[PDB]
């Protein structure tokens, strides 16, 4: 029959571990490093582009930083195609909530729902898990600026500063070293770039290998603004922070 | 139909609901509470089809209570009313629609302002300083168009409702056996046990 | 791998046979049928002194005239009890009468082989057999007092006395000698208490052991700890007598 | 579509997938529950593999099923949410039909039933979660504490612990809990809870969280200071000897 | 490597389907049965091994009728043969319902052919453990067919399958050569009876029972009928005479 | 438009004695103003000492008696040849009749 | 060899065998002995009932399908319950739709076709029980032997189960005698009891151990157990 | 791991062995077939081998009439051949019903190739061990030869060959077209195009044919038909009066 | 019967690799070289028509396919896999866009739709990933000209210029030397023919080469007149003659 060829993706190891989850996490540990840092006046998302060429169009490119809501954005580490599947369902869930309650979806509710979908592929279906780790950057009028992270297991946690993908151990040590509770966005932007510049597997940290986004409540407005940095804007901030 | 009245004052929303339940020839009950508490600061009154009326109310109540526990948070009166509207908007195009008209009176703790929502069985939601369902509105709206101010105190609002009930007791054909009056403010929902002769 | 409804070269069902091994590890349950009623007794077997012993529910009521005891994977028995309770009440609704004990047992046993990954016979949606054996005991007007042993195999036997669980083979050999067609209810109660004491790892008291009976007059009743304690005291005295 | 029998019997009469689900519980952070004369207390340890979390938003270990019932767990966090959600839905459904909130036994029986179902259904693995369910029955003041496990087996405890080093903390509780005189105060109940956790947590003011459930929907979680005060007093009991 | 013979629909490195070839081994192990196409019809005959005296003679019928004009006989796993005839009957009824005319023999042949071939396409089903000899009279003459476990079938002058298929085929070949003008329905019944007795020598240890059926335009009005009584005994004697 | 129901007339009678019971019924079967049969049995022996007649629409009457007779047969199969008591037979028929609550057996039935 | 080709019923062996079917056939040989035999007026089932303990009951071996048909089992009892219940429906359907008693030969065809479906599809398993069907229809007395392989054979007499060969040899010898026991039920039953006792070894057939059924000309299928078989021991 | 050769999943080399072994099944019948285009016709020749004397040779065929206009010759086992034939017929009839015109040869080829591609991707469906050569005189493209394989591959041919000795026939035809400089057989009658096909069938295989060794199907404007033994005999007489 | 393969055939290995995707990429690597270059006023996609027989008609096999009147696609790897993807891509352009918004999808979104189809073949039960890499070139009003590469994993990235298949490594290197942000469409076609020559072993002409462009609107290829807003398709496949003319200026 068919049983012969069944990998059994949703079974426990003798130790009580989920094979496919563990192996999916191993897959992500090779993907470009993504960093999120939450400050008092906003949040910073930074991501290192894995594999680039001279002929790679960076202006029309987006592989790690995606807009879910007007208040919620994500940083991606792992399979881009798997991530886009989950991103689309998350974008729909946000709109379902807005249509139902006439209010924007609270960050955790959206995060939990995506994490629950990931958990599903972990317990039933016989399908492989999504080889994706998300860093959620979002704002709502309950908890303010929030930073979440989710992995193939379907587990999510909140952070002041976090990294996913490659060299997370080295990145987390550097973040835990220089992070302070009273930080400003501009300080966080710098911390994010410094941490990446030291964890990079490449020679130098150039603009063409980076994606940058900040979620700030521009004082001269009163509303939350999402800013996905353009190639030139990344090039500028890279010089100012003293990396050139 | 049963009498369903609502009035938003300065710091509270007051709901007045008739106590009578009539089936055909007989008045079966004269102490019926035509309301449900969806959350500590949100109250919903209802009138309509015999079975649908309570069934819909308890169904909505269950969903808001489930949300409250899941999030450890109370939805704003606007968010609850938008949820109720969508439920009725689904219902109207189903096999057997809920024939229930509702008034949602809630105090928004975030805005620190009272709110009153009127939604009919079709899913027609509107926010009002004062609202009524059925034939009640035909006598009451002109009364309230005349005597209503937005700065009125809760006591002024109770005097204003008394004036509405008196008009409904004079000109209405049905004996609705008086009303149960409830106040929704910053401190939650309480029942005025003394409206039989206030 | 290998199918869940695969035959062994000996003509046995692997999963059914392995299921019987799970029951062998379960807590001991003894049933004794008399012309005065059927007695059911179980070993509570608490895993820790902090475990509140009275929360161990291994003897359950199916109907006023039918009760049962479980041994093995006790969690598997819940849906079986649910099915039994429904089958009993449903029969009463359809026929204005009590369901025969044998008919109730057969209905429970009908679920047993309803396992597989797609066995061509009906829609057997259950990944494995039950990991629990049942001692269904009751009374009806047609066949009087009865004791049945329901297995995950689907087969059920009627016993005058039966022991299931860890100390089954030893307790069964004891029941073999001790049982006779003229036993009284009290004789059976003490006899369950005596044989449980023999096979139990712990010293039998009114906390790690539970008694119950089914009589035509009062139906199925679970003995409260105070009632059992006296029967234990009565048993110790009669043993020390000779 | 997928109905492959994952939880099956082995030659020795074991269901390895249920057995390995318990190993996931052994891996999970320690959780403890003790019932007093007028309250139940739930204690949970906090991991330290990574420290830089946001404690405000990070999902807490003790969850409210209803206003009167709480659920703590040990094992896979992702799996626990599915159990909590289903329990929370059943809580409201029971109130809607019976017109009376769930008893702690009933809520436990339901959660255990869901867990058991996943041990003999096609195409699903068992929950790698054991739970502690505590609270007070409607209009009742007698404390309730129950434990469930991947197999679907449940039972009530005077005091119980699950997770990593639950073996150690249970021993403490077995020789520190008297059924004759259960902690007759909320204070001495929380003290016995923190004491039992300190046997394993190894100096953890921020690594220990406590929740107190009293009769009539009176549930409150203790702050770091309130707990840290207990730790300070307990460390003195040792040094004063 | 190996293991190409464990699943049904798998091709082996030499383009074979081993499970089908394994099904043939079950056919070869079975009783011998034949089919003789005559000038205006077809004759079917089968060996019936008398296991013991307890078998009620003439009761355990093997030859089956499809519709009212088709006769089917098979060697191998008898239950599988019944399953195929059950399908063949449904298939014939479906044809008659829509087209009014009873199903033509070549039409009916393909209907069984496609159905048997279908059981070689998936690993969830087992190939048929029978070779079926069938045929009858339609709009334009008589037809004889033999169907293999592979789904393969052809039109035949004479057909044979089972234990003594070689002895039968040898006798069938002699008849084709010595009768280029065509055998008669009467003669084919006698000749079928002989071929069975001669092919029984590959199983001469156990006693057997003869069973003959025929479908002739002149003799049976083009309807399938069993050979019984005097005509059966006449054929039994014709064989018992030429066996010595 | 097609009317699934008809009226075959007839009348049935049941009287219970102290240790006996009778179930009578005329053998006339009709349609409008014509007689279909002068002898068409209406009262039946269903086994287990139970007599039954479902008078009204004959097609519904026959279908009900047939289904009850088959219910008695399966009662023996499922319950070790136990005798179906008259009280049990009645309750069984209630479920047979209420089973078609929204497309009723157009009959007055007496056992 | 065998180990690679006995995982499921959907697999043929290199020799063309179905081991899962053969394994199911082995469950019959492990089952308790039962005997069928017929004349021209009657058909008799004699079955040896097996008990677990001396405290247990002797599990029933004979099931009634209709007023004119019934069967005896050897192997898995729940599978015999499934197949007998299917046969009960087929006899029932024939009566309700056609006002016609189901022919014993046709009943055998239906059991054959149902057993076959469990021998060709994945996920399923062959039935683990042998059946001996007796019946009196429009063509007289009948006896059928059902095998899980799907093979159904009409016989004058036969036996299935453990040591069944003893009874089968006796009947093959007593053939000319019992076939003529017409109009005498007691003698046909005695001939069956003498048949079944040729398969004994452990004990001797007792009162609560013997099970006999009969059907015929003016005899509806009736089962005799206990006190009712005492006059045959 | 080693099951990458049992079902249609990629091997480490990026290969699909089940598709490759399905290709091997196409030669099981030991039959060679060729197709050539005339001026306004298309001719298929296929070897006919009837070993058993008990066979009715009139029923032994690997050429199928799919529609009034389309004909198909198969290389591979007959059960898979008839599976592909019935499907092609069903697809041809449906297309006409839905779209109001006769399904073109190249479209049926693509449709059958797409179906074959699905068995290449889906695990539960095995590839058919056959190669299908479709022929017709399309109302838009004229004489057409389109051939599909177990891989799901298909393409149009000026002429083609299939079977064990495919390469010998292919190179033979190649050399003729290198010489003639045209992509067809410049002949007005189909009879001579059939004769051409038989002639080069003989030259490439080095074997003489009787009337029962061959099998011919001819596609013309608005009709595809197969030749009888005597129609072929007439063709064999004509080629003999040249050599 | 019934597809009982409801489980994934692509799963994570201990190393974190997705075997079937890696092997699908290996199958791509064996495939014939195809390329794409983006100019300032157009995009060019080209491949070699590897005729598997001289008796076969290479015209009846298009390796370059039109998806929408402004979007074209080329591949490297398994031909049959590409063909069915083209059919699905053409349909999804209608069902998921044109039937809703009354206009053809922008290049990036159709690429995203194709990527989704290929992604699902990586996760869905009882299937293998597509053994192809695609190069999709298109134009839309708000994004201008763009070129994308879609891999078996479902991952897609935009390019200024790139090559896939056999000699991709060597071809990409040559493109890096010749590409600039000021290239005219004709210059890109010239570079395309140069890069492809190094990949072709045998005959190199308009019959062995398949080349198409995404440039200006072609009102002569529209099929009708009378609607001013409809100015024709931007996708145009170059004729065998049009290629040879540019090969003389090689």
């Amino acid at each position: 029959g068919s049983r012969r060829y069944d990998s059994r993706t949703t079974i426990f190891s003798p130790e009580g571990r989920l094979y496919q989850v563990e192996y999916a996490l191993e897959s992500i540990s090779h993907a470009g490093t993504a960093i999120g840092i939450m400050a008092s006046d906003g949040i910073v998302l930074a991501a290192e582009r894995k594999v680039t060429s001279t002929l790679l169009e960076q202006d029309t490119s987006t592989e790690k930083l995606y807009k879910l809501n007007d208040k919620i954005a994500v940083a991606v580490a792992g399979l881009t195609a798997d991530a886009e599947i989950l991103i689309n369902t998350a974008r729909i869930h946000a709109q379902n909530y807005l249509k139902t309650y006439n209010e924007d979806i609270p960050v955790e509710i959206l995060v939990r729902r995506l994490s629950d979908i990931k958990q599903g592929y972990t317990q039933h279906g016989g399908l492989r898990p999504f080889g994706v780790s998300f860093i959620y950057a979002g704002y709502d009028d309950r908890y303010g600026y929030q930073l979440y992270t989710s992995n193939p297991s379907g587990n999510y946690t909140g952070w002041k500063a976090i990294s996913v993908g490659a060299n997370t151990s080295a990145a987390q040590t550097l973040l835990q070293m220089d992070y302070k509770d009273d930080m400003k966005v501009d300080d966080a932007i710098e911390l994010a770039l410094k941490t990446l510049s030291k964890t990079t597997d490449s020679s130098a940290l150039t603009y063409d290998r980076l994606e940058f986004a900040t979620i700030r409540k521009g004082a001269n407005d009163g509303e939350v603004y999402q800013k996905i940095f353009k190639p030139q804007e990344i090039k500028d901030i890279l010089v100012k922070t003293g990396i050139t | 139909m049963d009498i369903i009245l609502g009035i938003r004052v300065q710091d509270s929303v007051i709901l007045a609901s008739s106590k009578a339940v009539t089936r055909g020839i007989s008045v079966l009950k004269d102490s019926d509470d035509k309301t449900r508490q969806l959350s500590p600061h949100t109250l919903m009154s209802f009138a309509g089809e015999a079975g649908d009326t309570v069934q819909f109310a308890e169904y909505i109540q269950a969903n808001i209570q489930l949300y409250s526990i899941r999030e450890d948070y109370e939805l704003s009166p606007q968010a609850v009313s938008s949820f109720v509207r969508q439920e009725l908007a689904k219902s109207i195009r189903s096999r057997r629609p809920y024939q229930v008209n509702v008034l949602i009176g809630g105090y928004d703790k975030k805005k620190n302002k009272p709110e009153l929502y009127q939604i009919d069985y079709l899913g027609t939601k509107v926010e009002l300083p004062y609202g009524a369902h059925g034939y009640s509105g035909f006598y009451t709206f002109s009364l309230l168009d005349h005597h209503y101010r937005p700065d009125m105190t809760t006591e002024e609002g109770l005097d204003l409702l008394k004036l509405c009930v008196q008009e409904l007791e004079k000109r209405m054909p049905m004996d609705f056996k008086g009303v149960i009056v409830k106040i929704v403010d910053k401190d939650g929902i309480r029942q005025v046990d003394d409206f039989q002769a206030q | 791998d290998r199918g869940v409804s695969t035959f062994s070269p000996e003509g046995r069902l692997f999963q059914v046979e392995y299921s019987l091994e799970a029951i062998k590890l379960g807590s001991t349950a003894i049933g004794i049928a008399t012309k005065e009623g059927v007695v059911l007794g179980v070993e509570k077997r608490a895993t820790s002194p902090l475990l509140e012993s009275d929360s161990i529910e291994k003897i359950v009521e199916i109907d006023r005239h039918i009760g049962c005891a479980m041994s093995g994977l006790t969690a598997d028995a819940r849906s079986m009890i649910e099915h039994a309770r429904t089958a009993a009440v449903t029969h009463n609704l359809y026929y204005d009468e009590d369901i025969n004990v044998e008919s109730l047992t057969q209905s429970v046993c009908d679920l047993a082989l309803r396992f597989g990954e797609g066995a061509s016979g009906e829609e057997r949606l259950m990944s494995r057999p039950f990991g629990v054996a049942l001692l269904i005991a009751g009374h009806d007007a047609d066949d009087g007092y009865q004791l049945f042993h329901a297995e995950p195999s689907g087969t059920f036997y009627r016993y005058n006395a039966k022991a299931i669980g860890s100390g089954s083979e030893g307790a069964q050999a004891e029941l073999l000698n001790e049982w006779h067609s003229s036993l009284t209810l009290k004789e059976a109660e003490l006899l369950v208490l005596k044989i449980l004491k023999q096979v139990m790892e712990e010293k039998l008291d009114e906390n790690n052991a539970q008694l119950s009976c089914i009589t035509k007059q009062d139906g199925f009743k679970i003995y409260d700890n105070e009632k059992t304690a006296e029967l234990i005291k009565e048993l110790k005295e009669k043993e020390a007598a000779e | 579509g997928y109905d492959r029998a994952l939880s099956i019997f082995s030659p020795d009469g074991h269901i390895f997938q249920v057995e390995y689900a318990l190993e996931a519980v052994k891996r999970g952070t320690c959780a403890v529950g003790v019932k007093g004369k007028n309250c139940v207390v739930l204690g949970c340890e906090r991991r330290s593999t990574l420290k830089l979390q946001d404690t405000r938003i990070t999902p807490s270990k003790v969850s409210k099923i209803d206003s009167h019932v709480v659920l703590s767990f040990s094992g896979l966090n992702a799996d626990s949410r599915i159990l909590i959600e289903k329990a929370r839905v059943e809580a409201q459904s029971h109130r809607l039909t019976l017109e009376d909130p769930v008893t702690v036994e009933y809520l436990t029986r339901y959660v255990a039933g869901v867990q058991q179902r996943y041990t003999q259904s096609g195409g699903v693995r068992p929950f790698g979660v054991s739970t502690l369910i505590a609270g007070f029955d409607p209009r009742d003041d007698e404390p309730k504490l129950y434990q469930t496990e991947p197999s679907g087996i449940y039972s009530s405890w005077s005091a119980q612990t699950i997770g990593r080093n639950s073996k150690t903390v249970r021993e403490f509780l077995e020789k520190n809990y008297d059924r004759k005189e259960p902690p007759a105060t909320v204070e001495e109940c929380v003290k016995l809870t923190v004491r039992s956790l300190l046997e394993v947590v190894q100096t953890g003011a921020k690594n220990i969280e406590i929740t107190v459930v009293k009769p009539d929907s009176d549930i409150v979680a203790l702050s770091s200071e309130e707990i840290n005060q207990y730790v300070t007093q307990i460390e003195q009991e040792k040094q004063e000897q | 490597g190996t293991g190409y013979d464990l699943s049904n629909s798998v091709f082996s490195p030499d383009g074979r389907n081993f499970q089908v070839e394994y099904a043939v081994k079950a056919v070869e192990n079975g009783t011998t049965s034949i089919g003789i196409k005559c000038n205006d019809g077809v004759v079917f005959a089968v060996e019936k091994l008398i296991t013991s005296k307890l078998l009620v003679p003439q009761k355990n019928v093997k030859i089956q009728v499809v519709d009212r004009h088709i006769g089917c006989v098979y060697s191998g796993l008898i239950p599988d043969g019944r399953h195929l005839v059950n399908r063949g009957r449904e298939e014939a009824a479906s044809f008659k319902k829509l087209y009014k005319t009873p199903i033509p023999i070549p039409a009916f042949a393909d209907r069984l052919g496609q159905y048997v071939q279908a059981h070689t396409l998936y690993n969830s089903v087992r190939p048929f453990g029978v070779s079926t000899i069938f045929g009858g009279v339609d709009k334009n003459g008589a037809h004889l067919y033999m169907l293999e476990p592979s789904g393969s079938y052809w039109g035949y002058k004479g057909a044979a399958t089972g234990k003594g298929r070689q002895s039968a085929k040898a006798e069938l070949e002699k008849l084709v050569d010595h009768h280029p003008e065509g055998l008669s329905a009467r003669e084919a019944v006698k000749q079928a009876a002989k071929i069975i007795y001669l092919a029984h020598e590959d199983n001469k240890e156990k006693d057997f029972e003869l069973e003959i059926s025929w479908c002739s335009l002149s003799e049976t009005n083009g309807l399938h009928k069993f050979v019984k009584g005097d005509l059966l005994q006449e054929a039994i004697d014709f064989a018992q005479k030429e066996i010595n | 438009q097609f009317n699934p129901y008809g009226d075959n007339g007839g009348t049935i009678l049941g009287i219970a004695g102290e240790d006996f019971a009778v179930l009578a019924g005329d053998t006339r079967n009709i349609t409008d103003y014509s007689i279909n049969s002068r002898y068409e049995p209406k009262v039946f022996d269903c086994g287990d000492n139970i007599v039954m007649s479902a008078n009204g629409f004959a097609a519904d009457g026959d279908a009900l008696v047939k289904r009850f007779k088959n219910s008695v047969k399966w009662y023996h199969f499922d319950h070790n040849d136990k005798k179906l008591s008259i009280n049990s037979a009645a309750r069984n028929i209630q479920h047979l009749l209420y089973g078609k609550r929204f497309f009723p057996y157009y009959v007055h039935t007496i056992i | 060899f065998r180990n690679n080709y006995d995982g499921d019923t959907v697999t043929f062996s290199p020799t063309g065998r179905l081991f899962q079917v053969e394994y199911a056939l082995e469950a019959i040989k492990q089952g308790s002995v039962t005997v069928g035999l017929r004349s021209n007026t009657h058909a008799v089932l004699v079955a040896l009932k097996r008990n677990a303990d001396e405290l247990s009951s002797y599990q029933k071996k004979i099931i009634k399908c209709d007023e004119h048909m019934g069967l005896s089992l050897a192997g898995l009892a729940p599978d015999a319950r499934v197949l007998s219940n299917y046969l009960r429906q087929q006899c029932n359907y024939s009566s309700l739709v056609f006002n016609r008693k189901l022919a014993v030969e046709r009943a055998g065809h239906l059991l054959c076709d149902k057993a076959q479906k469990n021998t060709q599809s994945y996920g399923g398993r062959p039935y683990g029980v042998g059946l001996l069907i007796i019946g009196y229809d429009k063509s007289g007395a009948h006896l059928l032997e059902f095998q899980p392989s799907g093979n159904v054979t009409e016989l004058y007499g036969t036996a299935i189960g453990a040591r069944s060969q003893g009874a089968k040899t006796y009947l093959e010898r007593t053939l000319d005698t019992f076939i003529k026991i017409d109009g005498n039920p007691d003698e046909l039953i005695k001939a069956g009891v003498e048949a079944i006792s040729q398969s004994l070894r452990d004990e001797s057939l007792t009162v609560d151990n013997l099970s006999i059924a009969i059907v015929g000309k003016d005899t509806p299928f009736t089962i005799y157990d206990g006190e009712a078989v005492a006059k045959y021991i | 791991a080693g099951y990458d050769r049992h079902i249609t999943i990629f091997s480490p080399e990026g290969r699909l062995y089940q598709v490759e072994y399905a290709f091997k099944a196409t030669n099981q019948t030991n039959i060679n077939s060729l197709a050539v285009r005339g001026k306004d016709c298309t001719v298929v020749i296929s070897q006919k081998k009837v070993p058993d004397k008990l066979l009715d040779p009139t029923t032994v065929s690997y050429i199928f009439c799919i529609s009034r206009t389309i004909g198909m010759v198969v290389n591979g086992p007959i059960p898979d051949a008839r599976n592909a034939a019935l499907r092609a017929k069903a697809e041809a009839a449906e297309f006409r019903y839905k779209y109001g015109y006769d399904m073109p040869c190249d479209v049926l080829a693509k449709r059958m190739a797409n179906l074959s591609q699905i068995y290449t991707q889906r695990a539960y469906m095995r590839p058919l061990g056959v190669i299908l050569t479709f022929v017709s005189v399309d109302e838009e493209l004229g004489p057409s030869i389109y051939k599909t394989d177990p891989a799901g591959y298909y393409v149009g041919y000026k002429a083609t060959a299939t079977g064990p000795k495919q390469q010998e026939i292919t190179t033979n035809l190649e050399n003729h077209f290198k010489k003639s400089k045209i992509d067809h057989i410049n002949e007005e009658s189909w009879e001579k195009v059939v004769e051409f096909a038989i002639t080069h069938m003989i030259d490439a295989l080095g074997t003489e044919f009787s009337k029962n060794d061959l099998e011919v199907g001819v596609a013309t404007k608005d009709k595809f038909f197969t030749l009888s033994a005597e129609n072929i005999e007439e063709r064999l007489v004509a080629i003999a009066e040249q050599d | 019967m019934t597809d009982r393969y409801s489980f994934s055939l692509t799963t994570f290995s201990p190393s974190g690799k997705l075997g079937q995707i890696d092997y699908a990429l290996t199958a791509v690597k064996q495939g014939v070289t195809s390329l794409g270059i983006k100019a300032t006023n157009g995009v060019v996609i080209a491949t070699e028509k590897k005729s598997s027989s001289p008796l076969a008609m290479s015209e009846t096999l298009s390796k370059v396919s039109l998806l929408t009147p402004d979007i074209g696609a080329v591949y490297s790897g398994m031909g049959p896999d590409y063909r069915v993807l083209v059919d699905k891509s053409r349909k999804v352009a209608h069902t998921s866009y044109k039937r809703i918004y009354g206009e053809y999808p922008p290049t990036k979104l159709l690429v995203s739709e194709v990527a989704k189809i290929m992604q699902e073949a990586t996760q869905s039960g009882g299937v293998r990933p597509f053994g192809v890499s695609l190069l999709i070139a298109g134009h839309d009003e708000f994004n201008g000209f763009s070129l994308y590469q879609v891999d078996p994993s479902g991952s897609y990235f935009p390019w200024k210029a790139t090559a896939i298949g056999k000699g991709s490594v060597a071809a990409k290197t040559f493109l890096e030397k010749r590409w600039n942000d000021e290239l005219e469409l004709e210059d890109a076609i010239h570079i395309a023919l140069l890069t492809l020559k190094e990949s072709v072993e045998g005959e190199f002409n308009g019959d062995t080469i398949e080349l198409a462009i995404i440039g200006d609107e072609n009102p002569d290829l529209l099929g009708y007149t009378g609607i001013p807003t409809d100015k024709g398709p931007r996708f145009r496949k170059l004729t065998s003659q049009e290629i040879n003319d540019r090969l003389e200026a090689l």
